């Protein structure tokens, strides 16, 4: 089939701070985590658009409007960590609280990101690929933080809610939907 | 290559549910009948081949109200064909 | 401006060839093709190399089987390198006439190096008056196949807009006024293939809406093929010489374009299929390179050993340039190991760089014990010529890393190696229980040249393989915290850290840290108060100390927070003071690199946070303005983490901080021309 | 401006041109001025002629055949001025002039430059070499 692609609901964007999770991966393959725009087409690719920022495990590269190589690629139980950090326009990927390092070994995996409307966070699973999203509640839920981001300044995502964040998966029904008139393609004109 | 208009009309007769189809004019061999109590939109499905592909046209024939009366509640007595803003064409 | 012509993409091509047309002339100056010059590579650029080949397959039929030439090379090579992160065969093409070409000399292995990434007096036979009657008819039986499935209507006259099409009949059908069409072509391409390969005869059996017959049924062979690249050639040769004589009173076949060789192969593969009815079938990338290239070396070592006894040496060097280039741009395997061994044996700078290169692309091991004899024998004269060993010393060494990504012989240039440039005598060395006696030798003499040697392959043996390392580390700490050729020895230090031996490590080098921050100190009192010279001379042999130093205190530091996460407390607090002193002292640190510095604070960081940010907030604008008497004068989470000397303590990491603060902080024309 | 040629050069072009000249009045035909060049061992071909008569009849006077030889020579002189320019910076006479060695040497030539302007000459230009500098010298 297609690609599934979960977020958070557009209500808890973020704007400024530092911020952080975790993502266990358990049976790795074709998977993508990092961070997305709030305004994300879910026709796409996860990255090959101007709308996201996301690292992949499979081969170990970062996507966002193409690829670059990026680190190592995964085993089967390990966990990928995310952080970001807006006061700065950076954004890192950590590995088993160890953090992954460029080509050029610089961390920083991008940045002079635009801050915009903001950013929220976002998986993306293959077929057959299982994983679970630690969005950070419990703070001792969490495993690696406290080796790396702790002491650094980023705070968890789900640090003071008492209620656990609603999440938007992208379908795979077909629904009609009547056509934008900013569209490339196809155009009407009622005469 | 055909240098000239296929038009193809459609007839939908509510009480009975029965459903017909002319090709320009010329009365095809098939037809439909449904349940009572069942709704329908109308459909066109394209591969498109051309800079202008379809038209949709909204109008009667020699004795028949057009679609405009089926729709609206307020005019179903009205057979002048309308096109209001919310009718439009979904994908 | 041009970047991207999608828009359009023909009168950009026939720009692109006018330009060249006026790129060599009899009616212009230096000074004027200088201009189109250099308005061409400027347009060679700022275009995609889609529509760069079109004036691609016109310069390589031009330049470079001869040695006007530059203009050629110059834009070659800035094409060549513009996508290497059809035309291919016909660079191969040019490569191989640039190598039978092979001041000018040097202006050509740049751009090569850059790209390295009779039928009117022919008889006819009996079945081929036959067959120009049958291609003539099949001719007609595939035309009148085709047209009518447009909608072709019939006329009297030939009408664009009616179809018509008055030859709509066969040509058994048509008189010598309606078959003179087909009549000198089917002719006169039997001939082409009579004159080619002189096989016309029949030796198999036969094979209005006409229609022709499945003759796809049978493909080509490799016979076959090449007859029928045969065929569309010299369908191009007879035509092409009626265009080169029409036109005086132009493109060939195998640098044909990928749209222009799509129509010329129909007239071959459908006249081919035509000849093999009624029997008359007429029937007669980089191994090459390295081929030539061990063509080459055989003629090479055959030169080499002439001019031993007493044009092709600049062609040498213009092919170890290019050696150079493939191995870095990099059955076959084995060819490059022969010219490998081919080489080695020639040396027994230039081709010492190529041969570096070899090894790192990388029957032999007689030239390999030979070598290590030599060695040996070298080594007796080195206990007791120099030059050819001393390259022979790096490139094995290169060799010996090279594989690692005539054991014996090896063995004995250990022994001799053990025997006795200590330092590259040490570097090829790393490249049991006799090690095991070493070890705590050595480990008895830091208790306490060669010495430097010795622990070069013991560092190398015990990574082949627990706490042994750990007392090789330990016996490598108190070498360096009593005592240069302490560079090379860092160079295994950080190759090895890797497996409480971590915690005897850090009580041993937090002495040493201590006497470094005493020596740090000496050298700032002496900065308070020539002496000048001789304290940056101090600092400078200082900052060489610390070079080594924190070499090894990062790769530690790896394991302690993966650990940690005490002695680390006071390794941080020890390495507050050298960063705080390293905020003069980074102008003998800077000659002395030509950093270590920078990340000791990264991984103290975490630690020194790791142990009320307001009062360290307010600790660090004090420090910003001694503040340890001003230091005495998401919360609720954060508290839930934290409780999962400190008035002090706070003003210790206060002003680590404020330092970390501090570390991450016309002309007139006329005027430039009266300057120079 | 023809100052830019050195008297003995003009002594002897006069000598060159008054040994080909036609009466002694300076006129000479269009032929003898590729010649006399060859008299001066300068071989220029005919599209080098071809322009130059036409810049400035058939009659070549000696002012209009001397303006051409001012600027013959001066595009020659114009371009190897300037290697032999960074020569004097580079204690070697490569390229390699250091970039501490040159905040000295250019607020002490006579253009009256202060520390501004050759600051301003070097943060918009470690040792530079000498291209980047005839670049960035020449603009």
């Amino acid at each position: 089939d297609r690609v599934r692609i979960f977020r958070a609901e557009k209500s808890y964007t973020v704007q400024s701070g530092r911020w952080y999770f975790e993502f266990e991966a358990v049976t790795t393959g074709e998977m993508r985590v990092g961070w997305a725009r709030p305004e994300l087409r879910p026709d796409v690719e996860l990255g090959a658009d101007e709308l996201a920022y996301v690292f992949n495990g499979h081969r170990g590269q970062r996507w966002h409007l193409g690829s670059e190589p990026f680190g190592r690629p995964w085993q089967s139980g390990d966990v990928v960590g995310c952080m970001i950090d807006l006061t700065e326009n950076t954004i890192i990927f950590t590995l088993n609280g160890e953090v992954l390092m460029s080509d050029s070994g610089s961390e920083t995996a991008f940045r002079e990101i635009e801050i915009g409307d903001g950013f929220l966070p976002v998986c993306s699973l293959g077929p057959g690929q299982v994983g679970h999203l630690n969005l950070g509640q419990d703070v001792s839920s969490l495993r690696f933080f406290a080796i790396c981001g702790l002491q650094e300044g980023f705070e968890p995502f789900a640090i003071n809610m008492q209620r656990p964040v609603t999440t938007w998966f992208s379908k795979s029904l077909p629904q009609f939907e009547p056509v934008p008139p900013e569209h490339p393609h196809y155009e009407v004109a009622r005469m | 290559i055909s240098h000239t208009d296929l038009v193809i009309g459609c007839l939908v007769d509510l009480a009975t549910g029965l459903m017909t189809f002319t090709a320009n004019g010329k009365e095809s061999n098939t037809f439909f009948q449904v349940e009572p109590n069942t709704k329908l939109f109308p459909a066109v499905f394209v591969l498109p081949t051309h800079q202008n592909v379809i038209q949709f046209e909204l109008g009667k024939q020699k004795n028949i109200m057009p679609l405009s009366a089926a729709m609206f509640l307020s005019e179903r007595k009205n057979p002048a064909p309308q096109c209001p803003p919310r009718l439009e064409v979904q994908m | 401006l041009f970047a991207g012509t999608e828009h359009r993409a023909i009168m950009v091509d026939s720009m692109l060839h006018t330009v060249y047309r006026l790129s060599r002339g009899r009616s212009l100056t230096k000074a004027q093709r200088d201009v189109i010059e250099d308005c061409l590579m400027a347009l060679c650029r700022y275009i995609r190399p889609s529509m760069l080949q079109h004036l691609l397959r016109r310069l390589v039929f031009d330049v470079p089987i001869l040695n006007k030439m530059p203009l050629k090379l110059l834009t070659n090579h800035y094409e060549r390198c513009w996508k290497y992160y059809a035309n291919f065969g016909v660079t191969s093409e040019e490569e191989l006439h640039l190598t039978r070409k092979l001041l000018a000399h040097k202006k050509y292995d740049q751009e090569l190096y850059r790209m390295a990434m009779e039928t009117l007096n022919v008889i006819i036979p009996e079945k081929l008056d036959s067959f120009i009657n049958k291609f003539a008819e099949y001719t007609h039986e595939k035309w009148a196949f085709d047209k009518i499935q447009n909608n072709w209507s019939y006329g009297e006259n030939v009408d664009e807009e009616l179809k018509t099409h008055p030859m709509l009949r066969p040509y058994k059908t048509f008189s010598e006024k309606d078959k003179e069409i087909y009549r000198w072509p089917i002719k006169e391409s039997l001939k082409a293939m009579i004159a080619w390969e002189w096989t016309i005869e029949k030796a198999r059996e036969g094979e209005y809406n006409p229609q022709p017959p499945d003759l796809s049924g049978v493909t080509l062979s490799r016979e076959l093929q090449a007859m029928a690249e045969q065929l569309a050639e010299n369908y191009h040769n007879t035509w092409g010489r009626k265009k080169k004589q029409e036109l005086e009173a132009l493109v060939p076949y195998d640098t044909l374009t990928a749209k222009e060789k799509a129509r010329d192969r129909e007239k071959a593969q459908e006249l081919l299929k035509f000849l093999q009815m009624n029997g008359y079938a007429v029937t007669r990338i980089e191994k090459r390179f390295a081929f030539g290239f061990l063509q080459q070396l055989l003629r090479w070592m055959d030169i080499s050993q002439e001019f031993i006894a007493h044009k092709f040496f600049a062609k040498i060097l213009l092919p170890l340039i290019n050696q150079y280039f493939t191995n870095h741009c990099l059955l076959g395997s084995g060819g490059h190991a022969s010219n490998k061994e081919k080489e080695m044996i020639t040396s027994l700078l230039v081709r010492h760089r190529v041969s570096l290169f070899g090894t790192d692309a990388p029957t032999t091991l007689f030239q390999h014990i030979a070598q290590h004899q030599f060695g040996d024998d070298v080594i007796l004269d080195d206990v007791q010529l120099c030059s050819i060993y001393s390259l022979g010393t790096t490139k094995n060494t290169y060799v010996e890393k090279l594989r690692p990504a005539a054991a014996a012989m090896p063995v004995a240039f250990l022994e001799p190696q053990l025997n006795e440039t200590k330092s590259p005598r040490e570097r090829a060395i790393l490249g049991v229980i006799e090690i095991t006696l070493p070890m705590l030798c050595s480990y008895l003499p830091r208790w306490w040249p060669p010495a430097l040697p010795a622990g070069a392959p013991p560092p190398c043996t015990a990574v082949t393989s627990l706490g042994n390392i750990l007392r090789i580390i330990v016996n490598n700490l108190g070498i360096d915290e009593a005592t240069v050729f302490a560079q090379p020895i860092v160079s295994r230090a950080r190759p090895e850290l890797l497996h409480i031996p971590t915690i005897g490590r850090l009580r041993k080098r937090a002495g040493k840290v201590v006497a470094e921050e005493e020596q740090l100190r000496l050298e700032a009192k002496a900065e308070a108060e020539r002496d000048e010279f001789s304290v940056l001379c101090r600092d400078l042999y200082a900052l060489y100390p610390l070079l080594i130093r924190y070499v090894d205190n990062n790769r530690a530091h790896w394991l302690t927070e993966p650990n940690a996460n005490f002695r680390m407390v006071g390794e941080i607090f020890i390495y507050w003071s050298k960063s705080h002193n390293f905020k003069q002292n980074f102008v003998v640190q800077n000659e002395i690199n030509n950093t270590l510095k920078k990340m000791l604070p990264i991984g103290l960081n975490m630690c020194a946070p790791t142990d009320m940010l307001a009062k360290t907030r307010y600790a660090l604008k004090d420090t910003d303005e001694l503040q340890n008497n001003l230091h005495l004068q998401l919360r609720w989470q954060m508290a839930l983490y934290r409780g999962l000397e400190k008035i002090v303590r706070r003003v210790q990491e206060v002003s680590a901080v404020l330092y970390h603060l501090e570390q991450t902080e016309l002309l007139s024309k006329q005027r430039r021309r009266a300057v120079v | 401006m023809a100052d830019q040629l050195t008297e003995e050069q003009i002594a002897e072009f006069k000598e060159a041109f008054s040994l080909f000249d036609k009466d002694g009045d300076g006129t000479i035909t269009t032929k003898a001025l590729g010649t006399v060049m060859r008299s001066l061992g300068q071989n220029p071909t005919e599209a080098e002629l071809q322009d130059m008569i036409n810049e400035v009849n058939g009659t070549i006077d000696f002012p209009a055949f001397l303006t051409m030889m001012a600027r013959k020579m001066k595009d020659t002189d114009s371009e190897e001025e300037i290697r032999e320019a960074f020569r004097v910076f580079d204690k070697d006479g490569n390229g390699y002039i250091s970039a501490a060695a040159l905040r000295h040497v250019m607020t002490n030539l006579g253009e009256k430059l202060t520390d501004e302007e050759v600051d301003e000459m070097i943060r918009e230009a470690g040792q530079v070499n000498y291209e980047a500098f005839v670049q960035m010298m020449t603009a």
